[PDB]
């Protein structure tokens, strides 16, 4: 891809914090739903 | 108007029956008479207006404007061979062939014909040649088949005529045209892209037998080619299928 | 032995970029990918496309047009993916029933959804069309690509707009639908007799017939001769070639008379454009002008009394 | 008599059968052995199907109609008034088809061009095969097979399409008329192109084909080219010709009832075969 | 608004203005023909019924 | 407003009018046959019924 | 500016002109309408 | 409204010519049809009815 | 502005020569449906 | 979170924009057609039922 | 920026004039809005 | 582990984020319909059925 | 280093305007969500 | 392990990393579907029969 | 791809594989817990 190595650190960097953002709010909706309604 | 009749059985489906045929008969005129803007008059076997021209008369003129300041094209016209036949009459009534005097595929007569085409090379939208040796193209590579460059060349008797040595290639259309092939004296002639069967070791040839490859047309420039040699080329390797059945 | 139905060596150089006699540069995109797949058969390059004001109104309307008759099949599955993916094909949107007439007063359930996406396929129709015309008009070449698609649009203004209006009623037009315009099809040959009675009908097939005929003739014998370089058709137009020459005489010896290199091209978009245009005739005829069509044949001497 | 140019290209040879005899040309036609077995074949079916509305009664040519033998007989013989007209026209239409295509074979290599037009119409000639010969001896009867009229063999296309329901429920037929359809779109195409190539607005130097090329890439965004035209339209139409000789050849041999109800194999599969929504449940 | 006009630093300004013409009259269509689809709201026949015209 | 002129400098007046006309011609189009369908409004059976003609 | 090669003085002009004629097809539009709700009001 | 002259400036008379007869032409020959659909505004029918031809 | 290469003249004289046709057709439509209104009124 | 702004290094802004556009009003008219296919959420008809329109 | 060649100033000009028709056609929509909420309310 | 970054040696920025986001975007509108299509967690019925609209 | 072509700075700035306008579009929709939740809630 | 390594001298790795995302994604959908098909391992059915929301 | 490369990208996938792996044996264990068809 052309990308070196500390370029390819970086951008798995800024993509993991994106992650674990998008991770956090999904944990927090199944939290708020499993209380209102459990599936289980 | 369901059941509205002027007449008869005549409602608005047979009169656009009916109208449809005139227009068809009429449709049907127009595309031959667009079709006769070749080769006609019709001529006798000697050279001379035939009797007999046809049902359909010849259409008025209509002039082309050729691109790069090439001229116009002015059809139907004046339309003249500009080139000896070497063919004899086999018979004093029409309908029989005529018998080649010499050799057919030195003389271009049969399947080995060729047009007098004009003797400039194709261009391209920008002006450019159209068809350029791969060499002389800038970023032109092989992609993704068998690349035939340094493959024996193999005739119609199994034995080897040469090697190739370049691709030439429809530089718009980015397709193989030619392959140039190099004989044993050091010269290379141009074959049909179309002509050749390119194996896993090895080109081959079907139409034309190892000593045939010598007489080849050649190209007066080794870096283009033109429409009259084209024709010389094609005819000559397509005469081969007939005029080379023996060895 | 090499029939050159497909390429055996392929190459690659830089991508054209196209002609600017005045088509304006800031509306073309760049050049997609090199397919190697699609180059064993014709050409590799994918792209550029034009896009302007007509483009972005037919592209806006069909994903309008695409995407509400979409939505109506969600809503039939019940918004279940495997029943989507099941009865795909036998969802349908259809238009209002008979006795609404031609009104717009009908529900969006029972049809009015159906004229939403008709009103967007409408406009994405005719804006394709027009971007033929305009495209065509750039280049400075003719517009025989327009006026063929005219002869298409003549055909499918004629099942879904004309014939409805006539008849005074949406329902007689097409659903939207795989299976279901099938059907419609069927359906609508069984109301009016045989619609193999009609003759514009038999017209329309016997083109259809012919589109086949001639365009298997002319690729076989352009592949015959493009040995000669016969495919190189524009120029053997200009400067004729041998390779037209051995085309014309080989068809001049079988059947008595032959073409030239444009003459055939005036025979192919006339062979198309009439299966269209008389299978939107013998349509507009059916039900406002004949009812049943074997009963007309049997007045008309087609079949027996 | 002859074209402009066509003296140079009149040769003797390329012949299969004979040799200097049947080596000549009537008029524009060139007629070898096989010109003469399809002149011989071509005059006897037409004068025969003539024969036959005499035997009818009619003189309509839009009512003549030849019909097979009855299911009765079987694969055999036929009275000539009641079955054997119709397979006498059929023996020599098979022979006219055959001589036409080895005539054209033989003009083809002597005119030193490829055998690709023989071969496209060795296809029509084995999809008519199909219906005529290959259908009927599997289904055990010539009455399987059309008759000779205008207007009656679209009633056997109508009785046999609708002894199945509705027939475009047909896979392989569907398949043929998506390359039908994709065939005649194609042919408008290829002639506006290259006739908007050709014919310019008015004052206007020819088009080259990079303006064709440009034209559908400013339209479509791809271009298949020239050669690429012409392989896609020999591929489109035989493409529809064998899958209709394919949907034609399993109708009544592997399948026996209607194909609306061959549609449902992928409604049963299992994993959704129950659940309930939509149409099918 | 606070700094929204730098999107003409991004967008020719032809283009912008004629896919707004095209979104806006599409969408104003679809919601007026949603609106006579609906057996109230269709201002014509409720229109109708009002004056007795049928 | 009093500045609109300047859309003149952006856009080529050819095209505007071409698109205008069609645009102007379809939506007259369009209202009038959805005036025509509706059972009222629909000027000619309106005339028909008011002076007893069918 | 540059797109259409109009100057100012020429887009004011043509503004002009354009807005007297929508401004005639709109009274047309208005009276056509005044004299259709006379006579059959939708509302 | 005394300017509109300029119109010819912008537009091909020509096209515009062709243009505007062939749609005369055929909203002419529409209205025509429209009229002899209805079973009120055909004239040789009612001429028919009023002059007690059968 | 010239798209057509008429000069300001000619395209007086070609709309004035154009609205004189113009008044001509709509005159004649006006007495046709005056005569269609009296015949058989639509309103 | 602070580093976000760099995503505009890889992606062409404008092809960004157009592909937001278009997704936003797709996703914002399926949701609304939705809740119209619901009996309850019709606000149509939730406003004829409640105001007797019909 | 190079990506139209718009200067800042132009850029602003025309955001201006954009935003004076946004605010027009918004307002005859709000007029239109309120007309028909007064004749026919739908919450 | 801490050394997955080299991936994006391995697969294009651009390519990668188009088709993620495309698979992110379909994967919930799947959920969301699955979850709507039964009776249970169709939180627009039950909503209905809880608070008696119908 | 862009692909884009775009620096570091434009980049900040483009990404702070969208933002605004992000901002911008899910303030509204929270307003339209808390006004249709009270009229009829779905929870 | 052994020398499986050697595949990536024949295969482009985004073809093969592309398929195998592909295959497993549509395995899992088919394998949730299943069981969501019978009454058993169907959770979101046996939740609804234990908390009785029917 | 020469030998070291390709063998390191073996080892960095066998590694994601183990975990996807882990991950779902924690996942079928959880359910032979809650609800077991053994
Ligand atoms: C009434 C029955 C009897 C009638 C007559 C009988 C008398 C004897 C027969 C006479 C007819 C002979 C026909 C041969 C003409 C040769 C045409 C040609 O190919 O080239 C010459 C010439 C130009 O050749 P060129 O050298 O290539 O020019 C290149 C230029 O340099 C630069 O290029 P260009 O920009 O100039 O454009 C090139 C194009 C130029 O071609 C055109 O301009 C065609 C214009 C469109 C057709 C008109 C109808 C469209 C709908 C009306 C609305 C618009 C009207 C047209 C506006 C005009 C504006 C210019 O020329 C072509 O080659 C086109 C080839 C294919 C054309 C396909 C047309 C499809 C029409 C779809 C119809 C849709 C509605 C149908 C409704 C039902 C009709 C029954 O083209 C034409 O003249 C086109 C003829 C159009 C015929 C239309 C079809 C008529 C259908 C009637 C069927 C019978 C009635 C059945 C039902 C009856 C019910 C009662
Ligand atoms: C039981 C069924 C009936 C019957 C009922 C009908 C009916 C009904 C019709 C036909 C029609 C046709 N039938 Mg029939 N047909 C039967 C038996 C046959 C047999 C046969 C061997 O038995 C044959 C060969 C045919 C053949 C034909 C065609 C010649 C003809 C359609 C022309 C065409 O190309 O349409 C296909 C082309 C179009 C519809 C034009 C489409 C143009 C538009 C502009 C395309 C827009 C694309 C859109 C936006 C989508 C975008 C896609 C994305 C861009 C990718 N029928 C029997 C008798 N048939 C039609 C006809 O003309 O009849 C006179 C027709 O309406
Ligand atoms: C396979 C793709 C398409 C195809 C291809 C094709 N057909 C071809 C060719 C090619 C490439 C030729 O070279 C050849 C030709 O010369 O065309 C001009 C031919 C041809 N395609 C023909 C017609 C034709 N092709 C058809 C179909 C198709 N042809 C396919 C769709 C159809 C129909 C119904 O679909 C027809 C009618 C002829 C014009 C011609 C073959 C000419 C020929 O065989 O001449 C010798 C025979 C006679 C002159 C007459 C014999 C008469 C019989 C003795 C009686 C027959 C009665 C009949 C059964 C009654 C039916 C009612
Ligand atoms: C209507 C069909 C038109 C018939 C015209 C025609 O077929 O021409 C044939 C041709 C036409 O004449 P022609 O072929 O001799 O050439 C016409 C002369 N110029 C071009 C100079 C105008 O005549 C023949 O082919 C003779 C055939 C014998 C027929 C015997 C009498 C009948
Ligand atoms: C279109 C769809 C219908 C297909 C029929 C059109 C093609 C045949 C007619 C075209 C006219 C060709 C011609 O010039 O003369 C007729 C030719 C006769 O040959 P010809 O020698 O007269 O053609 C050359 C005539 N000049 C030299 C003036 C151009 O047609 C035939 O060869 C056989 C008769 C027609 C076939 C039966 C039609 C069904
Ligand atoms: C391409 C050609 C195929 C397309 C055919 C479809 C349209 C044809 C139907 C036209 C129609 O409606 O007919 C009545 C229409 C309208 O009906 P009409 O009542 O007004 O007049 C004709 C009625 N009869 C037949 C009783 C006289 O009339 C015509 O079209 C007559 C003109 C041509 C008729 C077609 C005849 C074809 C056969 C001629 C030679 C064939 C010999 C071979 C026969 C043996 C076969 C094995
Ligand atoms: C289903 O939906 C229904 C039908 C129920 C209702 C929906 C309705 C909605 C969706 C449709 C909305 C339509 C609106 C957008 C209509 C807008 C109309 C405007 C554009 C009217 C404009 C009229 C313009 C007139 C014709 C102006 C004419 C003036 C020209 C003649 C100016 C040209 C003069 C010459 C001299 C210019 C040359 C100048 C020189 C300097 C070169
Ligand atoms: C039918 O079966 C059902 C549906 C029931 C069950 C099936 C379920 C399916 C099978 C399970 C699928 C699960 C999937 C694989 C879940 C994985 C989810 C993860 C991968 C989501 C990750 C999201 C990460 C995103 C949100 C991160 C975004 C952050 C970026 C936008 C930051 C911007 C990047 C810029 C800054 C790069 C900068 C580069 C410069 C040049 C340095
Ligand atoms: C099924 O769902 C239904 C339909 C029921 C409900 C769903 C509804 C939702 C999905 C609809 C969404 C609608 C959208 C989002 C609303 C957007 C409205 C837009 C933003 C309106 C914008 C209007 C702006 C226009 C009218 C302003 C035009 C003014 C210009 C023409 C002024 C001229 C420009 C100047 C002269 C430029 C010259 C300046 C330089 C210096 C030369
Ligand atoms: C079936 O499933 C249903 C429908 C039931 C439920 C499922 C729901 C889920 C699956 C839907 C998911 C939706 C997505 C994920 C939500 C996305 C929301 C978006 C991202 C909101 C974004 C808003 C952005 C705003 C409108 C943008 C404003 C843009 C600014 C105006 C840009 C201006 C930039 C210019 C002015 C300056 C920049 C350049 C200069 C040179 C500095
Ligand atoms: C994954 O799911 C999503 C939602 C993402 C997308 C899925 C989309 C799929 C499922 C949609 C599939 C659609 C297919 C089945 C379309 C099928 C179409 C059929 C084959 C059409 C066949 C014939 C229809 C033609 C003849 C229709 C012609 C209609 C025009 C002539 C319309 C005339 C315009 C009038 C009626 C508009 C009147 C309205 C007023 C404003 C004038
Ligand atoms: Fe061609």
């Amino acid at each position: 891809t052309g990308l070196t190595d500390e370029q390819a650190q970086e951008l798995h960097s800024v993509y993991m914090s994106g992650l674990w953002l998008f991770s956090a709010v999904a944990i927090v909706a199944h939290l708020a739903v499993y209380i209102w309604r459990p599936w289980f | 108007m369901v059941g509205v009749t002027a007449f008869g059985n005549f409602d608005l489906a047979s009169l656009a029956i009916y109208s449809f045929w005139i227009f068809l008969a009429g449709l049907i005129y127009y595309l031959q008479t667009e079709n006769m803007r070749e080769g006609y008059p019709l001529e006798n076997e000697d050279g001379t207006p035939a009797a007999n021209q046809g049902p359909f008369p010849l259409p008025k003129p209509k002039t082309f404007i050729l691109p790069h300041g090439r001229g116009t094209l002015t059809v139907p016209g004046p339309e003249s061979e500009d080139r000896p036949i070497a063919l004899a009459r086999t018979a004093v009534s029409e309908g029989f062939p005529h018998a080649p005097t010499g050799d057919p595929m030195k003389d271009g007569v049969g399947p080995a014909s060729w047009v007098a085409r004009r003797d400039l090379p194709e261009l391209d939208g920008h002006g450019h040649n159209k068809i350029k040796p791969m060499k002389a193209a800038a970023g032109f590579h092989v992609s993704a088949g068998k690349n035939p460059i340094g493959l024996p060349v193999r005739g119609c008797d199994l034995e080897i005529a040469g090697k190739v040595v370049d691709i030439w290639v429809d530089i718009p259309e980015q397709m193989a045209r030619f392959l140039e092939v190099e004989l044993k004296d050091g010269s290379t002639r141009l074959l049909p892209m179309q002509m050749v069967k390119v194996q896993s070791n090895r080109v081959h040839v079907n139409a034309l037998s190892s000593d045939l490859f010598a007489g080849i047309p050649t190209i007066k420039s080794p870096t283009e080619v033109t429409l009259l040699e084209e024709d010389k080329i094609c005819g000559y390797v397509a005469g081969g299928l007939m005029y080379a059945a023996p060895k | 032995e090499y029939q050159n139905i497909f390429s055996q060596v392929q190459v690659r150089g830089p991508a054209d970029l196209g002609m600017t006699e005045d088509v304006n540069l800031a509306n073309r995109s760049g050049v997609g990918p090199f397919s190697t797949l699609l180059g064993w058969f014709g050409n590799a390059q994918l792209g550029p496309i034009y896009l302007g004001s007509l483009g972005v109104l037919s592209l806006f309307s069909g994903l309008m047009w695409f995407f509400t008759i979409g939505i109506w099949f969600w809503y039939q599955a019940g918004w279940n993916p495997a029943v989507f993916l099941r009865d795909l094909f036998f969802f349908s949107l259809e238009p209002p029933a008979p006795e609404y007439g031609l009104s717009f007063a009908a529900p969006l359930k029972e049809g009015g959804l159906w004229l939403i996406a008709s009103f967007f396929m409408f406009v994405a129709v005719w804006s394709w069309w027009g971007r033929t015309y305009l495209r065509a008009q750039a280049l400075g070449m003719g517009k025989h690509t327009a006026w063929a698609f005219l002869s298409a649009i003549w055909l499918w203004m004629v099942l879904g707009f004309i014939r409805p209006i006539l008849m005074g009623s949406w329902s007689e037009a097409v659903p939207y639908g795989i299976f279901s315009h099938l059907d419609w099809t069927n359906n609508f040959s069984l109301v009016h007799g045989n619609l193999f009675y009609n003759p514009f009908h038999g017209l329309s097939i016997a083109f259809l017939y012919g589109s086949a005929l001639l365009f298997a003739m002319h690729g076989a014998t352009i592949l015959a001769v493009s040995r000669f370089g016969g495919e190189r058709e524009l120029e053997q137009i200009a400067d004729r070639g041998t390779a037209a020459e051995r085309a014309a005489l080989f068809w001049r010896w079988t059947m008595g008379f032959n073409a030239t290199m444009e003459g055939i091209h005036r025979w192919a978009i006339w062979m198309a454009v009439l299966v269209t245009l008389t299978g939107g005739i013998g349509i507009l005829l059916s039900g406002t002008v004949v009812d049943n069509w074997y009963v007309w044949g049997q007045n008309h001497g087609m079949a027996p009394l | 008599a002859l074209l402009s140019f066509e003296r140079k290209y009149r040769v003797p040879g390329g012949t299969l059968v004979g040799g200097n005899l049947f080596d000549f040309w009537v008029g524009p036609f060139y007629v070898g052995f096989f010109g003469v077995a399809t002149f011989f074949f071509a005059a006897l079916g037409i004068i025969l199907i003539a024969w036959s509305a005499v035997l009818q009664g009619t003189w309509n040519p839009q009512l003549i109609s030849v019909y097979p033998p009855a299911l009765e007989y079987g694969l055999g013989g036929a009275p000539l008034a009641k079955g054997g007209l119709w397979q006498i026209i059929t023996i020599c239409a098979t022979g006219a088809f055959v001589s036409w295509a080895l005539r054209e074979v033989e003009i083809c290599r002597k005119l030193g061009i490829g055998y690709h037009i023989p071969f496209a119409f060795a296809f029509a000639i084995l999809a008519y095969l199909t219906l005529v010969l290959f259908r009927p001896v599997m289904m055990g009867a010539w009455g399987y097979a059309f008759p000779y009229g205008i207007w009656t063999h679209l009633d056997w296309v109508s009785n046999t399409g609708y002894t199945y329901g509705n027939f475009h429920y047909n896979p392989a037929h569907m398949i043929a008329i998506s390359f039908f359809f994709t065939n005649a779109l194609a042919l408008a195409l290829h002639g506006a192109l290259v006739l908007s190539a050709a014919n310019p607005e008015k004052g206007k130097e020819m088009r080259t084909p990079d303006h064709e090329d440009t034209f559908f890439r400013d339209l479509v965004g791809y271009s298949i080219g020239t050669l690429g035209i012409h392989r896609l339209g020999l591929l489109l139409s035989l493409s529809a010709v064998f899958f209709s000789a394919l949907c034609m050849i399993i109708t009544g041999t592997i399948w026996f009832d209607q194909w609306v109800d061959w549609w449902q194999w992928w409604v049963k599969l299992p994993w959704w075969a129950n659940i309930p929504g939509g149409i099918n449940g | 608004m606070s700094k929204f006009y730098k999107i003409w630093m991004i967008f020719d300004p032809r283009r912008v203005f004629v896919a707004q013409g095209v979104f806006l009259f599409l969408l104003a269509v679809m919601i007026h023909l949603i609106l006579l689809s609906t057996p109230s709201y269709n201002w014509l026949e409720i229109s109708a019924a009002k004056y007795n015209r049928v």
